[PDB]
């Protein structure tokens, strides 16, 4: 077998087919049915295809392997292995050239549009009912003229010569050979230069592309017509002899026999010179037989002999699920594997696993035999089986000897992420259960309640090495999703440690001074001192402050005995402070974090193991239990309940009198009950938490209690405050089916007893919860499957592309404070360019450097706010990404290595965690800082307010040391108090505006003048008396009256004299087209003040994430501006009002249709910026990408997804979402010209290579400007370049025909192709292999 | 058992062709064409080859020079 | 339950499914993705050919293990070669390139 790549597909020429074939099959007979020896040329022939049985001739003269080239004199069969009879192909020489059904009848008829003649006509021709005049020389008839019988007759009699017409695939081949490719191509290009109409231009461009595909690939059309037909090896269409003289045969045998029969009958008829009609009928019949062979089902459906079932053609074997690919290389059962239940086994090391004897023997059986034979304990293999089935001591010794370093793979049924499969070293144990190390359970999501686990054995040596290096448990401590440790202690360990570190006011051995931890242990273990008691101890901590040297600092600290006992394990490098605290879940996690970051892997591993052992031991010594008295009912519960009941009774009686609606009463009751619940919860937590008032020597004191349930709560081992409440408080309000909340809550708790109603309600609750979880899991699985499918092929191919591009990343400060800081957001990304201190020429970070913890810390002491970092989306590399643009983050710490398939890890990391996802009047500065306004242009009025005239105005907050803490968006018309520079005290009201009201603010004073403000047609004067009330209504486009639909009323602001007063600094005559719902309250006759109100203008979780990733237009998209400049109205009331954006500089002709219902937020005579909001609502990603560009859409996607994910408190690094987005926009659409067809959707890769070519060519071209496109992951995956990956799941016939005609070349470049072809994936360990082969080409 | 290969990956930073060179070495060791340069402690040949890699005696270039020699 | 080697199925030469008959574990597509997230190319290679479906491959691997050597001999899966012959049996020229 050759080591290949680049699988090439093209039309087979008849000479190549002759090349493959080894012989002609002349007669259809196979075997004599009497003596089961095969016949001569037949369909089964030993001299043509091969010997039936390995290395033995038919007559039985030669049977030994010694003979390999001899050809028996009696039977002319050569002696070789029967396997060759499986690969040798034959051929049949057809007398009449026959058409290939696939390339003719396939839905887009490539013969059809290539000849630009419809399919109906081709069918009409093929069945011989009418002729067609093909190149009828110098007469008055065209090339696709249909001819009837007697019209053909009178034509022949009139035109003896200059009349050439024919029938069938030979006629079609004649038409194809004589067609002039280049003349028609150039004519078509001229026509396209002259023609401007959509559908004809599309059919023409498709056709020109087809012709171009032929002229580059080099396939000539005549090969679509078959002359020689190959015949499949016999063993793939067997004719097995059933016991009982009967035979069983595949349908291919029947089809071949029928084809050969019909061919031979046609041969004789030709030799007999039969009339044309009969030979035509026979040629048609041969057509049905052949096309039934190739693809049965596009004709009269030739059924088989005496069976009424349609016979299976070649296409059926290839195409379809049951046939091949879709099932063949998709999900199989493997060997050397077992399955059983998992168990704890605390005594194990982190890198090992308990394995039952009997399973180990069964798995490693062949290893056992090999080693037993090597040691000579057994003469032969059968003796090895007998000795293993007796199971003597030698067998266990050999098994122990082979097992030492051999690792096994453990897998748990739902492998959500890559930590679902890990390798361990087995330790033989008794029993039938697998023993699993506790720390890794969190990674597996394993639970000991009957969960089972599977165990695989890697066979080859490379697999063993891969398991020990890449997959071993100790090498995978950091989650690939986020950087934090996965193996953190879970529940028992943390409880034990918590018990160990907590101190008590007074105990045994108070205040004695110890020389070290060793005598602390002496004291505790001998019972001369309590495990927790405050003491002065001398301790020597080590610090590697120098360049890797450890300096001992030795002093007296005040701690507990327990903390010292714990200190024994702690590795050298860590500061003592680390253990000095209460040491809960978080504390332990951050301890492990620091230990890893400072020391490295191995010390962290050993330290984690030590932590486990000590935690388990001292938890057991603690003796923590749970008694009925451990959960204390708060003493003041009953009072709270009686008070709340009295209050609900008073509110209900005051309802029966009818001063409050039903809904209002509902709201009041629900709120008062919620308040009572919070009160009782807080009272219970106060009672239980710090109730231990124990006494020291003299007076008394109080301390954090030793209530066992409280320790289980506070340590973070199990339970949350909510469950404590659910045990000892009232279990809050419940929701009915529809989501509405029951008026009376459940006042009882599980310590007490519920009654029928309350129980029933909670039953409903739990049922709904579980069903939700079920459906959520199904939806998750579906989403993650799509994700992993679409992004599989992306691989890190290059080290550095060398681009300067990058994205400016800032900390996302949503409103009140810094939800997520910079340091975590930037850790492990390379910088796009050096960032400067707040003072120029103070470079803080050289050109691209990997930002590890030390650089990040350096950035917090300074005040860098925003950092431009290289992102994967902007990466320049072709066909993959470069290491630098990606960054470091991995289960290991260092920069990414060339070759790892980041697409799949990203898809898994985004998918697996997805299974637990279900007024604004005044601004209030939270922290004392300076206020700063961004993107605003205000005009101070007479009242002394900084009037906001921009809709996109932002108000950020600079702190003392130059950092933006808070950020708010201030709308148009919000009353302001402080401007710029002013320091605002804590929680001081800086702004004011009406929540459900946006006022329109006048800048100047004077009298209101009516322009196009006619009474009655478009407005209805409903005015009140002297005090100046009115109901003048300037209605919007939808709500405008029927007469005043197109007449737009306006208000010019003139002064007392008449002249329109102009806005300060601008000459524009203020002509305010009153917007929708302009309630003109202040009628004509009141000098307008600056600020009169002109017009009052009034899902999440898994479906939301799936929707973001499928890019679905949300049915009410907001509208944006393309260019800036004066907008204007246009041809009025066609059914959708026209808005034409007029650029002050640019060209005018941009029209946007607007529905009637739409209300506009901007005035006509307003200064818009590009991409400003015109209507309110959710924006569809396409517009943002088109206008603002790539970085805007990527930021948009990342923020909306990361919001959903953080709402549930699951941390994911942005790089994965970035990789997905990069995979999403692979395609572009060409807008200019020069080398493409001026509109074809083409991948950005081909565009980049062609631009590199053109611009490299000195003459080159003007060059092809393009526009990006965004496609949804399902369709985007469906638009896969590889023909193999497309065939893997869609209609196989179509893509196979398309790639065959196009001559497409697949470099396989991906995962799925390599799987299908059965070679090494180009990722990871096999990358080198492929790298080797790449080095193998163009080398010595 | 050799619980971490961190030093071997620090020798060759790709962390993938590490597996290839170690496989070639351990395959020369199992089919007894060659001999281990490190005193074995009852390890199998995989962990032996990793132990040899981490000590700096073997890499791809040493393999190539020794093979042509 | 565990199996090293045992009876295989009639039509598709995969190991029987079940507990009564020895039966192997189902290596599903999700597990393939998990392994692919690692750089584990050789494990997948044996998993696809040597462990289940390739007859000659399984017997050769058995013999090699019995001999006390733990290697393997790579190459194109015969099922893939069968694929080449079946696609080539149509009027489609599909060639194995070389450089
Ligand atoms: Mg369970
Ligand atoms: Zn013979
Ligand atoms: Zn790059």
């Amino acid at each position: 077998t050759e080591e290949f790549d680049a699988i090439k597909i093209a039309l087979a020429s008849p000479d190549m087919i002759r090349s493959w074939s080894f012989g002609e099959v002349k007669k259809p007979e196979t075997i004599n049915y009497r003596t089961f020896k095969p016949e001569r040329d037949g369909l089964f022939c030993a001299r043509i295809f091969g010997p039936v049985k390995d290395y033995e001739c038919l007559c039985g003269k030669y049977k030994r392997l010694k003979h390999r080239g001899v050809i028996c004199e009696k039977c002319g069969v050569e002696v070789t292995q029967t396997k060759v009879r499986r690969e040798r192909m034959g051929h049949i020489e057809l007398a009449s050239p026959t058409a290939h059904i696939w390339f003719l009848k396939s839905l887009p008829s490539r013969i059809g549009l290539l000849l630009d003649m419809p399919l109906r006509d081709i069918e009409r021709v093929l069945y011989f009912e009418s002729y067609v005049v093909i190149e009828g020389g110098m007469t008055n008839l065209e090339r696709q003229q249909i001819l009837t019988e007697e019209q053909y007759l009178d034509a022949l009699e009139e035109f003896g010569d200059e009349f050439d017409a024919k029938m069938g695939a030979e006629a079609i081949q004649a038409l194809l050979k004589s067609m002039d490719l280049e003349q028609e191509c150039e004519q078509l290009r001229e026509e396209l230069n002259e023609t401007n109409s959509e559908t004809k231009r599309k059919k023409l461009t498709k056709r020109i592309k087809l012709l171009e595909a032929f002229v580059q690939s080099g396939n000539k059309p005549e090969w679509m017509i078959l002359t020689v037909l190959p015949v499949l090896p016999p063993d793939l269409r067997p004719l097995v002899p059933l016991d009982g003289g009967r035979f069983a045969t595949s349908d291919l045998n029947d089809l071949y026999r029928r084809v050969i029969n019909r061919n031979n009958r046609l041969k004789r008829l030709l030799d007999l010179a039969a009339p044309d009609i009969i030979v035509r009928n026979e040629k048609r019949m041969l057509q049905e037989a052949v096309d039934a062979l190739l693809d049965n089902g596009r004709r009269g459906r030739a059924i088989t002999g005496s069976n009424k079932r349609p016979l299976k053609s070649l296409a059926d074997m290839i195409k379809g699920k049951q046939g091949r690919f879709r099932q063949n290389l998709l999900g199989k059962r493997v060997d050397y594997s077992g399955r059983s239940v998992i168990t704890v086994g605390p005594y194990l090391r982190l890198h090992q696993c308990g394995l039952p004897k009997k399973m180990a023997l069964e798995l490693f059986k062949p290893f056992i035999y090999g080693k037993l034979e090597l040691r000579g304990l057994a003469t032969t293999i059968k003796a090895a089986k007998k000795m293993v089935e007796r199971e003597e001591a030698v067998v266990w010794d050999i098994l122990d000897e082979v097992i030492r370093e051999h690792p096994v793979l453990l897998n748990r049924a739902p492998t959500l992420h890559r930590l679902g499969i890990q390798a361990f070293e087995p330790v033989l144990i008794e029993g039938k259960a697998i023993q699993l190390h506790p720390l890794v359970c969190a990674a597996y999501n394993a639970d000991f309640d009957g969960d089972q686990m599977a165990v695989h054995v890697p066979l080859t040596l490379e697999a063993q090495l891969e398991a020990r290096a890449l997959m071993m448990s100790t090498n995978n401590i950091l989650s690939p999703a986020n950087g934090e440790p996965i193996i953190v202690p879970s529940q028992d360990v943390v409880l034990g440690l918590y018990y160990m570190t907590r101190d008590c006011v007074n105990a045994k051995g108070e205040g004695m001074v110890l020389t070290g931890p060793k005598e602390a242990e002496r004291l505790y273990r001998s019972g001369l001192a309590s495990l927790h008691a405050r003491v002065k101890v001398r301790i020597t901590e080590y610090e590697k402050d120098a360049n890797g040297e450890l300096v001992a600092k030795t002093s007296l600290k005040d701690t507990t005995v327990g903390r010292a006992i714990l200190w024994m394990i702690v590795p050298k490098g860590l500061p003592y402070s680390i253990v000095n605290q209460a040491l809960g879940k978080k504390a332990i996690s951050k301890m492990l974090n620091t230990c890893y970051r400072i020391l490295g892997l191995k010390p962290t591993v050993i330290f984690a193991d030590q932590i486990m052992y000590t935690g388990f031991a001292y938890a057991a010594r603690s003796g923590a239990s749970v008694g009925i008295d451990d959960m204390v009912i708060p003493e003041k519960k009953h009072e709270i309940i009686s008070e709340a009941e009295a209050e609900v009774a008073e509110i209900q009686e005051q309802f029966q009198s009818g001063l409050v609606t039903a809904g209002e009463r509902y709201n009041k009751v629900i709120d008062i009950w919620a308040a009572a619940n919070d009160r009782v919860s807080k009272a219970m937590m106060d009672n239980l938490q710090t109730e231990t008032v124990i006494n020291r020597d003299g007076q008394e004191e109080k301390q954090v209690s030793f209530n066992s349930i409280y320790m289980m709560a506070d340590s973070g081992a199990r339970g949350s405050a909510a469950q404590i409440r659910q045990l000892a408080g009232m279990r809050g309000l419940m929701a009915k089916p529809d989501g509405s909340i029951i008026e009376t809550p459940i006042t009882a708790n599980f310590r007490e007893g519920l009654n029928v109603l309350q129980y029933f309600i909670s039953t409903h609750g739990a049922r709904k919860g579980l069903a939700d979880t079920a459906l959520k899991t199904a939806n998750s699985g579906y989403l993650t499957r799509r994700l992993v499918d679409v992004a599989q092929d992306l691989v890190v191919t290059e080290d550095d592309c060398g681009t300067h591009e990058g994205i400016m990343m800032t900390p996302v400060i949503e409103g009140g404070d810094v939800k997520e800081p910079l340091r975590d957001r930037v850790l492990g990304r390379v910088t796009a360019e050096d960032v400067l201190k707040p003072g120029t020429a103070d470079i803080l970070v050289p050109r691209n450097t990997l930002l590890h913890e030390q650089w990040c810390d350096l950035l917090e002491e300074n005040s860098v706010d925003a950092v431009k970092v290289r992102s994967v989306v902007s990466c320049d590399t072709d066909f993959g990404v470069c290491a630098h643009c990606y960054g470091r983050d991995l289960a290991r710490g260092h920069i990414i290595n060339k070759g790892e398939a980041i697409g799949v890890i990203a898809a898994q990391s985004i998918g697996e965690p997805g299974t637990q996802l279900t007024a604004e009047s005044s601004i209030q500065v939270k922290n004392k800082g300076s206020i700063k306004l961004s993107n605003v242009k205000s005009v101070v009025n007479s009242s002394g307010k900084l009037v906001i005239t921009s809709r996109n105005t932002e108000l950020k907050l600079i702190d003392e040391f130059g950092r933006t803490k808070e950020s708010y968006k201030v709308p148009y018309g919000a009353v302001l108090a402080k401007g710029d520079g002013e320091q605002v005290a804590g929680g001081e009201t800086v702004a004011n505006w009406d929540p459900h009201t946006m006022p329109v603010i006048t800048e100047v004073s004077g009298f209101v003048r009516f322009t196009d403000m006619i009474d009655g047609q478009t407005i209805t004067r409903q005015t009140d008396e002297l005090t100046g009330l009115s109901s003048l209504v300037v209605l919007d486009s939808a709500e405008r009256t029927a007469g005043g639909k197109d007449l737009r009323p306006a208000l010019k602001i003139v002064d007392a004299q008449g002249n329109d007063v102009l806005i300060p600094g601008t000459d524009m005559p203020a002509q305010y087209f009153l917007p929708g719902k302009a309630i003109v309250q202040l009628e004509d006759g009141v000098q307008i003040s600056s600020g009169d109100t002109l017009a009052r203008i009034p899902t999440g979780g898994l479906p939301r994430v799936a929707d973001l990733f499928e890019a679905r237009r949300p049915k009410e998209p907001a509208i944006l501006a393309e260019i800036s400049g004066i907008v204007s109205f246009g041809k009025e009331t066609k059914g959708k009002r026209r808005l034409v954006i007029t650029p002050v500089d640019g060209s005018d002709p941009y029209e946007e249709m607007i529905p009637k219902w739409r209300q506009l937020n901007v005035f006509e005579g307003e200064r818009v910026e590009r991409g400003d909001v015109i209507s309110d609502g959710p924006e569809a990603p396409h517009d943002i990408l088109r206008l603002r560009g790539v970085h805007a859409v990527t930021r948009y996607i990342v923020n909306e997804v990361q919001d959903v994910y953080r709402l549930q408190g699951v941390k994911i690094n942005d790089k994965h979402i970035e990789v997905i987005v990069r995979q999403m926009l692979r395609k572009a659409t060409i807008v200019n010209a020069g080398s493409s067809d001026f509109l074809e959707g083409e991948q950005v890769e081909y565009s980049r290579v062609k631009i590199a070519n053109r611009e490299l060519e000195a003459n080159g071209k003007v060059g092809a400007t393009y526009s990006r496109d965004l496609l949804g992951i399902t369709k985007a995956s469906l638009a896969t370049e590889s023909f193999i990956s497309a065939a893997s799941f869609q209609e196989t016939t179509r893509v196979l025909t398309e790639a065959a005609v196009a001559g497409k070349r697949d470099e396989l470049r991906g995962l799925k192709e390599n799987v299908i072809v059965g070679r090494l994936i180009p990722a990871g360990t096999g990358y080198a292999y492929h790298q080797d082969r790449m080095r193998r080409r163009a080398a010595g | 058992a050799r619980v971490t290969v961190q030093d071997a990956v620090e020798k060759i930073g790709n962390r993938f062709d590490l597996v290839l060179v170690a496989a070639r070495r351990a395959r020369q060791m199992q089919v007894g064409g060659k001999d281990p340069l490190v005193p074995e402690e009852n390890d199998k040949t995989t962990v032996i080859a990793l132990r040899e890699i981490e000590e700096g005696l073997i890499n791809n270039q040493i393999l190539d020079v020794r093979e042509r020699q | 339950h565990a199996r090293s080697t045992g009876s295989y199925s009639l039509v598709t030469q995969q190991p029987l499914g079940g507990k009564a008959q020895f039966g192997g574990q189902r290596f599903g597509e999700m597990e393939v993705w998990a392994l692919e997230a690692y750089g584990a190319a050789y494990t997948l290679q044996e998993m696809l050919t040597v462990k289940s479906d390739d007859v000659n491959g399984r017997t050769k691997m058995y013999k090699n293990i019995v001999d006390g050597n733990h290697q393997m001999e790579p190459g194109m899966p015969e099922s893939f070669n069968v694929l080449l012959k079946e696609i080539r049996s149509l009027g489609i020229n599909i060639e194995l390139e070389d450089e």
